[PDB]
């Protein structure tokens, strides 16, 4: 739904500090839990997501299945702590042919594979916070030879710390971050 | 097919029950180099619940030089029925005139079941081919 | 007399009731078979050419009607069609 | 029997297929009023030959002591299990080494056999070798011993009446036990499940009057039929 | 000539490759002896056992099979068996100990000591085969060996013969009915190979052969042989093409690439009519049309789901016997005029017929009835997305509370295999789902 | 695949020869060993329990244990005791006195040494070892200690091989022993850690099982031997014979047992119908369903009512058809949700034996992993806290020179049981 | 469409096993349990009153009851003992005392458990159950109390289902019990209240049958349960075998029942003839329906003239015509059309089965509710009172847990009953 809106600098899907930081965000929990915590190392609120199972639960964005994102910005950055758990994370993208196509990264997948609308690839996370990029340009023009239009949708598995999730359009140094973007 | 059926009683139906004969028809060999009058050799199938003949050619030697196979598919020849089956008999199908001479074990049951005594096998006529 | 310290055939053919055995052809044939004592295997996977032609049991004498006459089901009768025929003739 | 057809035809194949000649087999049949105290030992008894009223102890005086049975085998389509019949006739043996049965060695033959099964308008099937020593009895035994021989040719319909068939246990099963159908409306029951070993020519009538009416629906037989003294060829007198 | 090498994994495989090999012999009149009788002549084609089975210098055909169980009751009881002569003595291979229902068992324990001599004998059928069309196995995903040795078998065919069709009649763990409790487990682990690695997967399950043989034919006790039986038909009905010679001839891969739209679906419905017993059979016109309606509606098909729930992508037809092309289409323009079934959008044609001219053979002994004219459908759609969803959902609820995972876990596969599957079945559901999403 | 027995003690060595008069009959193996079968089948896979000598004859891969020479004797001189190997009677001097402590420790541990060459000399003369079953009862010392150390060992030689016990639980209502709770307690723990698969038995059950569905006027320890052999064979029947869908005892165990200590079943039979009913009932597959789900036909004393099913097996014989063995199970499946787990769907596993047991049409054989397991745990439980609490009988077992400690160990880990069996019961989506 | 008998008391049982003798003898088994009938028509409907067991066996869908196990041998040794299944022989300890109270809410209460099992396990073994038939005497204790206990269970779980019912009216002039009034009063409401239809059995009107139509010498109780068993056949030939016009037991109770609470009917059997008179009679279906509709041959005591028809039922059995069958009844309609009430017209149901019981050509059973049938209710009415107004042998039903409430309410129904049995009879159009 952001078509009609900037999307320029940076652009925040998901922060701790809203009252119901939840908005656009459908909590599909099943086996597990998902709220808002307080984490030791950084002494703030984060998002703390879990389940048996990771497939069963998980958040998706936007809430309506139907709506889909459109944010143009190529890059999408995450701070998000490994708890040496089974986690996840999907982004569905659109390609220049107007057919959506998916990128899924997991920390317990062994080799990326690509499929006809899906490329699964694996995650080695560091110990503890971890700020993650994702050029969705790059890894569509890696996997697919296809041209990066907007995403459609993101959506994140069970066992995780939400801090912040955001689409910046380029690299930005920890001097360039905002204030409010750093940890 | 009700006197057919009497006169079997372990039959029920004709389905995938040809009678297997064996015929061969010649012609002559013009342009060749060592034979002047071939003869090739075919198997024949009557189905007798469709009344239909179907013709597979078969080979005698492994250096035959011809194709093995089916050269005519299973149809209804015009004008041949189980009486004109026989033994020193002539079929033409197709514009060839086999000459049907020999005949199987269940054939020839079938025959002396009918009534009419199909005659022995007599002979392959020996062509120059063979004899190499 | 006490201290601390089946007269039957179980080989077939059994009596088959009149509605029983038209059943039994293929319907209810584990509950028909009185005693095959056998495994699944040898008691169905048998010699196929050795059984009736057609399935199950036969009414009565072999019907005519059950055997095809009609030509056009030949693979060289579709091949060929009717009116080919009827050029020639023509 | 066979002759191979010609092999420069191009394909193997079989010129002349001669079936073999039907053969003949006869049963004496004794008939009882009781049954003897112990049906086993009086069936060992017949077998070893000693007299019939000595052997038959409690059984009575027979009804009829001759009832002469003559049976035709469709040889043509029956060779093995045609020939086990025939050597269980004969009391013949189809193996060197001997069958021993509950520690006592018994001889294939029907000449103690009696008839243990027989349901009025349906079948009367006997012909036990083991002679019913143990109280459920068994088929298994054959000429050959301990051996089921393969079914063959199920193909013949049971019209007609006489017709002598092995009682299986079930498919590729047949043993000793044959059963002579006794009415002709039994073709659904007795087709495509049993082979028609042959069919009785001589003794139609006495069968049809003496044995085959009595019993019941479970088979239980009120007349102690025994076969007597079997063989092949054509019967005595 | 156009042969195909059939791969029977498990004891649900050998059984049904016992009915598909015994409905061959019929059809080709073969003697379980391994030889055609001199005397008699069938006569239904010169070469048409040139497919499945190999001949030798002596007049004697060898089925081109592979019987590939871990266990020996099954092996033991077919060598024992009538078609003892028939099958090879190679071919035919037993394992010493069973998997023991157990995807890990299968494929990491006594898949590796299995898998080279398997192997090894398919390459043995394959030097033997001159113009091999493919691979056809048969096996259920529920069951252990059956699941982890097939998958083994299934990738290691891909990587030595490359691309060469790879068909899978697969029986599925049925939607109520089921036989064992970790089959759920096997059924998903064993999705991974049967997506990567299969050309064209075909549903099986259980509980839609069941009641097909309950109303059908109306048997009151049909069992494993039926089934076997039924399923033997689906197999001949759907290789007829490239065994006889038809109308519309439609080899493996002419049909597969007509079946399959985008590599992760193939898995496929099936449903074959007329289907009837004998009382029933000779009272019925049984015309093309009336089949085809037949086998369109939901109720009589091979593998238990409901078109109407889905939406039809492509439909492949195998009409046999005296069918008449202008009889298949007649009976495909009434369905596509008919609106209980739908096709998507982006599949206009969404047909693919095929004629061929021999009629199914009686199989005596068995229920089907003598039928002039047949006809199998293999219909790729999307209401394949339901059983999976059926299938995950019992994955889930085994897998929250980590029950029976020690099992998998001690006989060598890792923890996160588990999810490796659960992802992938979801990923091929949201695939099923994007592909029925409208344009 | 086969299997090799062991049987401990006087209980479990009855139960062996029982379960050997069964599996010898329905073999076709008189007592002198040579085979008179009605059936070529019966030869077919023979060599699971039973092993040719030079002249023909079949030993059974029997083992024999216990400290007594009597019923050592008993079993060597039964009506099938001739079949059994001499050098597997592996007996001492003096007897157990009803002490785990004693033959667990002290007079077994010196007689384990020359049973565990026994059951080697067994073990690779088999081609492919499935692995061991062994027989005893709890209650008693021989039976439960030097038992519980034999499966101990085995499971550090072989620790692959489906390690199947048959444990006769000892009960207040027919007790006669006062050390039962004790030998239950000590034992329990080692059946846990030391067992592929615990199956325990209950001699009131089975008591119960013959005053009821026998009609038995005057049961006998042989009856109840029979009975426990009757599932003992058709456990491995699928094993022995052909079937549209054969099992054997990994591949039920993998079905029945879903969390490593979950691996105590509960037993039952069917048909099991009195002499004079039966000619009249109608042996059908529904009624063997139901007679097997049925309360009174299980010989485990613990009420189906009051537990939720983790598994359940059945191993049914005989020529039926798979709708009847499926759509059952789904049946009572639907309406004994309640009692069956909701996160193991379809918690029925079938397997499918064609050879029937000799003189049935059809039988059947039940394997359940049913939550109210944990009650018989609780009972013997209560009477070992009971017993001590006031530390009594505690000085036969410690001049054996085992520790106080172990009792309480022992205890915690039976708690630990009957609270991991409790979790499931009341667990939820 | 099945009929599950149950026979209750001495007077219920062997009323129950002289109607199994007949159906035996109509279906061509023997007491073994065989079928040898020489018609294929008896095979295609056996199933109603038999189930086959796995060896063949016919066994009746009957449970037998009463509180007294001294009848329980006499039945087993009747004619058809060992027909039966041993299991549903469940009896007491010691008898109901002829008493109604400790038939019904002591003694047979704490009994009728294993009743309604045997009752539910033979009612499921149906395919699909035509309904419930009880045979009992309301005069003794077993047959009333447990009997009607019984009814009342099974209306409780079976509505649908048709409860047929035959109860043994006492008579005073045929009396041997004091508390019969008593017994017959708290049973008839419990009858009215609880049973579809409920015909009546006088034993004085099966003596005079005996002596006047049959002229025997010395009538014993098993002539009387074979004219019993005579109806309790005749009311299902419709159902054992096919008719040129069918019926059921619920078509009879729909036409027969006008209102609810009016389903108490009247029976006949014919033909009935003695020795001499047999030779001389001459069979037509003038003469079944004129001996049906006369008066000497009927089953309750009151006579059909006093009373008037509300409906009628004929169940001719053999090969006849409809024109004979039509208009034999419509004769008897119009020639003493004071039998039949007016606003209900053509008040005789006629049913046609092709099949006579075996060695009659030619038969019929009539089911009528007359209103007459309150004549014996008035005397065993003036009986009760008789007794109450002094309670007279009331501390044996007062002991035994009940009060004299009930005593009082079943008055008030019985009175009711008489009431509406005695103003339709009056009532003008
Ligand atoms: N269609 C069909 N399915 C069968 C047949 N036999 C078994 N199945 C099913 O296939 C599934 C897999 O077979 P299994 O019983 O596991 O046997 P397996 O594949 O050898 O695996 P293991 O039991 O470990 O030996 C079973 O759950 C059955 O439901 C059959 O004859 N036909
Ligand atoms: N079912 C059954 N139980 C038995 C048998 N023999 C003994 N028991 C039980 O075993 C218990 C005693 O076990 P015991 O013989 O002392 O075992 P041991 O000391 O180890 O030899 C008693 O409570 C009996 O109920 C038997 O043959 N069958
Ligand atoms: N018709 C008939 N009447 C009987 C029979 N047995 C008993 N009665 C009558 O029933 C009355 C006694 O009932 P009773 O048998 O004691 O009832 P119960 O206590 O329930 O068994 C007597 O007045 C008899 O006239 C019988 O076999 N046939
Ligand atoms: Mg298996």
């Amino acid at each position: 739904m952001f078509h009609n809106s900037y999307q320029a600098g940076f652009l925040s899907i998901l922060y701790s500090i809203g009252s119901k930081p939840l908005q656009i965000w459908d909590s599909q929990v099943r086996n597990g839990h998902v709220k808002r915590v307080t984490d030791e190392d950084i002494q703030s609120s984060v998002l703390e997501i879990m389940g048996s199972n990771v497939s069963t639960c998980y958040i998706v964005c936007p809430a309506n299945p139907k709506q889909t994102l459109g944010i143009k910005l190529p890059f999408l950055v995450m701070i998000i702590k490994n708890m040496k758990k089974y986690f996840s994370f999907e982004v569905t993208i659109l390609d220049d042919k107007n057919m959506r196509r998916r990128f899924r990264a997991s920390n317990y997948q062994s080799t990326t594979k690509v499929k006809p609308f899906i490329c699964t690839m694996p995650m080695r996370l560091d110990e503890g916070w971890n700020q993650i990029q994702f050029n969705l340009s790059d890894f569509t023009r890696r996997a697919y030879g296809t041209n990066y239009v907007e995403t459609l949708r993101v959506q994140v598995h069970a066992n995780c710390r939400i801090r912040r999730l955001y689409f910046s359009d380029r690299l930005y140094a920890e001097e360039e971050l905002p204030p409010e973007f750093k940890l | 097919v009700r006197i057919i059926l009497q006169r079997f009683p372990s039959w029920r139906t004709m389905d995938d029950k040809a009678l297997r004969f064996f015929a061969y028809y010649t012609e002559d060999v013009v342009g060749s180099r060592i034979e002047t009058w071939r003869v090739r050799k075919v198997k024949l199938h009557y189905f007798l619940a469709d009344g239909s003949l179907s013709i597979v050619e078969t080979p005698a030697v492994a250096n035959s030089g011809l194709q093995k196979g089916t050269i005519v598919s299973r149809f209804r020849p015009d004008g041949v029925d189980v009486f004109r089956l026989c033994i020193g008999a002539s079929i033409t199908c197709r514009g060839l005139e086999y000459n049907l001479v020999d005949c199987d074990a269940f054939t020839r049951e079938f025959y002396e079941v009918m009534g009419m005594p199909q005659p022995e096998p007599l002979e392959y006529p020996c062509d120059e081919f063979e004899t190499s | 007399s006490t201290t601390l310290r089946d007269t039957n055939d179980r080989t077939n053919p059994q009596f088959l009731s009149r509605m029983e055995q038209k059943q039994c052809s293929v319907s209810r044939r584990l509950e028909k078979e009185h005693y095959v004592t056998m495994s699944i295997y040898k008691s169905d996977f048998i010699d196929q050419g050795l059984l009736p032609e057609l399935p199950g049991n036969p009414g009565g004498p072999a019907d005519p009607h059950d055997t095809h006459t009609s030509p056009l089901a030949t693979a060289g009768e579709m091949m060929a069609g009717q009116l080919t025929n009827r050029t020639r003739e023509l | 029997t066979v002759t191979p057809g010609s092999a420069l035809s191009g394909t193997l194949y079989v010129s002349h297929n001669t079936r073999p000649a039907r053969t003949m087999c006869w049963m004496k049949l004794a008939v009882f009023t009781q049954f003897p105290v112990v049906p086993s030992l009086a069936g060992t008894h017949v077998q070893s030959r000693q007299d019939l009223l000595s052997s038959t102890a409690g059984a009575g005086t027979p009804e009829e002591t001759s009832l002469f049975l003559q049976i035709e085998l469709f040889d043509d389509e029956c060779p093995q299990l045609c020939a086990n019949f025939r050597r269980l006739c004969n009391g013949q043996s189809s193996t060197r080494q001997e069958q021993v049965y509950c520690y006592q060695g018994i001889t294939p033959s029907y000449c103690g056999t009696y008839f243990h099964k027989i349901i009025p308008s349906y079948c009367a099937q006997g012909g036990d070798i083991t002679m019913r020593v143990k109280p459920g009895g068994t088929n298994s035994y054959s000429s050959a011993g301990r051996i089921w021989l393969p079914d063959e040719f199920k193909k013949r319909r049971h019209n007609e009446i006489g017709l002598v068939s092995m009682a299986n246990n079930g498919p590729d099963s047949n043993g000793s036990q044959f059963f002579i159908t006794t009415s002709a409306a039994n073709e659904r029951a007795f087709n495509g499940r049993h082979c028609c070993i042959g069919h009785v020519v001589h003794g139609l009538d006495a069968f049809m009057a003496l044995v085959a009416p009595f019993g019941n629906i479970e088979g239980h037989p009120s007349k102690y039929v025994v076969i007597v003294d079997c063989g092949e060829g054509k019967a005595p007198t | 000539m156009r042969e195909a090498i059939c791969i029977h994994i498990g004891q649900a495989g050998c059984q049904v490759g016992n009915a598909c090999w015994e409905l061959f012999c019929l059809e080709h009149g073969i003697q379980p002896d391994g030889s055609m009788p001199s005397d008699k002549c069938i006569g239904v084609e010169d070469d048409a056992f040139n497919t499945f089975f190999s001949e030798t210098g002596a007049g004697k055909h060898v089925p081109r099979c592979l019987f590939l169980d871990l266990e020996p009751t099954v092996v033991d009881e077919v060598r024992t068996g009538t078609y003892r002569q028939l099958f090879n003595p190679e071919q035919l291979v037993s394992g010493k100990e069973d998997a023991a229902n157990n995807y890990a068992r299968g494929h990491y324990t006594i898949g590796k000591e299995i898998v080279d001599l398997a192997l090894d004998r398919i390459r043995k059928l394959a030097d033997n085969c001159t113009g091999l069309q493919g691979f056809m196995v048969f096996h259920a995903v529920g069951g252990g060996t059956g699941s982890g040795l097939g998958a083994l078998l299934l990738e290691r065919l891909s990587v030595d013969y490359g691309k060469k069709s790879k068909l899978g009649y697969t029986v599925y763990p049925s939607p109520q009915v089921s036989t064992a409790v970790v089959e759920p487990y096997n059924c998903v682990l064993s999705t991974h190979s049967l997506l990567e690695h299969t050309d064209v997967a075909t549903m099986l399950d259980n509980e839609a052969i069941y009641d097909l043989t309950r109303r059908s034919l109306d048997i009151e006790r049909p069992s494993y042989t039926n089934v076997n039986r039924l399923i033997g038909q689906v197999v001949s009905s759907l290789t007829a093409s490239l065994r006889f010679d038809g109308a519309l001839n439609v080899d493996l891969t002419e049909f597969q690439t007509n079946l399959v739209p985008y590599p992760r679906i193939h898995f496929v419905l099936t449903s074959y009519a007329p289907v009837v017993s004998a009382e029933k059979a000779y009272h019925e016109q049984l015309s093309v049309a009336d089949i085809t309606n037949s086998v369109f509606e939901p109720a009589g098909m091979l593998t238990k789901c409901d078109p109407r729930h889905g939406k039809y992508m492509s439909c492949c037809l195998m009409y046999r016997g005296d069918v008449v092309p202008k009889d298949v289409n007649a009976a495909i323009a009434t369905i596509k005029t008919k609106r209980t079934i739908q096709f998507v959008d982006w599949c206009p044609t969404g047909f693919k017929c095929g004629i061929n001219y021999q009629p199914p053979t009686v199989v005596p002994g068995g229920d089907l009835a003598k039928v002039q004219r047949a006809v199998c459908m293999i219909a790729n759609s999307t209401a394949i997305a339901e059983v999976f969803a059926r299938i995950d959902h019992k994955f889930d609820l085994m897998y929250s509370k980590r029950a029976f995972v020690h099992w998998y876990v001690g006989e060598g596969m890792e923890e996160g295999e588990f999810s490796e599957a659960r992802e992938d079945l979801a990923a091929l559901e949201k695939d099923y789902e994007e592909v029925g999403a409208e344009s | 695949r086969e299997i090799v027995s062991c049987q401990a003690g006087q209980c479990g060595n009855q139960i062996g020869s029982k379960f050997w008069e069964v599996i010898s009959d329905e073999h076709g193996v008189d007592p002198t060993g040579t085979y008179q079968g009605d059936s070529d089948l019966q030869l077919e896979r023979i060599n699971v329990y039973f092993d040719e000598s030079s002249g023909g004859r079949y030993v059974p891969r029997a083992v024999l244990m216990d400290l007594e020479p009597g019923t050592m004797d008993s079993v060597r001189a039964g009506p099938y005791g001739q079949l059994f190997r001499p050098d597997n009677f592996i007996f001492g001097q003096s007897g157990a006195g009803n002490n785990w402590a004693k033959g667990h420790y002290t007079e077994g541990a010196e007689l384990i040494d020359s049973v565990l060459d026994v059951c080697r000399k067994e073990a690779e003369s088999c081609d492919c070892l499935q692995g061991f079953q062994l027989s005893h009862s709890l209650g008693g010392g021989t039976g439960s200690g030097m038992g519980t150390l034999l499966i101990s060992k085995l499971r550090e030689e072989y620790p692959d091989r489906i390690m199947m016990t048959f444990s006769v639980i000892p009960s207040p209502r027919v007790s006669d022993t006062v050390v039962e709770p004790y030998n239950t307690t000590l034992s329990v723990h080692q059946l846990v850690e030391n067992s592929d698969e615990s199956m325990c038995i209950d001699n009131e059950a089975l008591y119960d099982i013959c005053f009821r569905t026998l009609k038995l006027t005057t049961p006998t320890f042989g009856d109840l031997n029979h009975l426990v052999a009757a599932v003992m064979s058709g456990v491995t029947c699928c094993l022995r014979f052909p079937g549209q869908l054969n099992s054997d005892l990994r591949k039920l165990a993998v079905n029945l047992v879903p969390f490593p200590r979950l691996h105590f079943f509960m037993m039952g039979f069917a048909p099991l119908t009195s002499r004079g009913s039966q000619q009249y009932r109608g042996l059908s597959v529904a009624e063997l369903t139901q007679q097997m789900f049925d309360a009174k036909n299980m010989m485990q004393a613990a009420d189906p009512r009051h537990g939720r099913y983790l598994t359940a097996s059945a191993l049914f014989r005989g020529r039926m058809s798979t709708k009847e063995v499926d759509e059952q199970m789904l049946n009572v499946q639907n309406k004994n949700s309640s009692y069956f787990i909701e996160w193991i769907p379809n918690n029925i596993k079938s397997s499918i034996c064609d050879i029937p047991p000799k003189g049935l049409k059809m039988s059947v054989t039940f394997i359940g992993n049913n939550t109210c397991i944990q009650e018989m745990f609780r009972r013997v439980g209560e009477q070992f806290t009971g017993m001590f609490r006031r530390k009594a009988f505690l000085h036969w077992y410690t001049g054996e020179g085992m520790d106080e400690m172990e009792f309480t160990e022992a205890e915690s880990n039976m708690n630990d049981l009957v609270s991991e069996y409790q979790q499931y019961q009341d667990a939820t989506v």
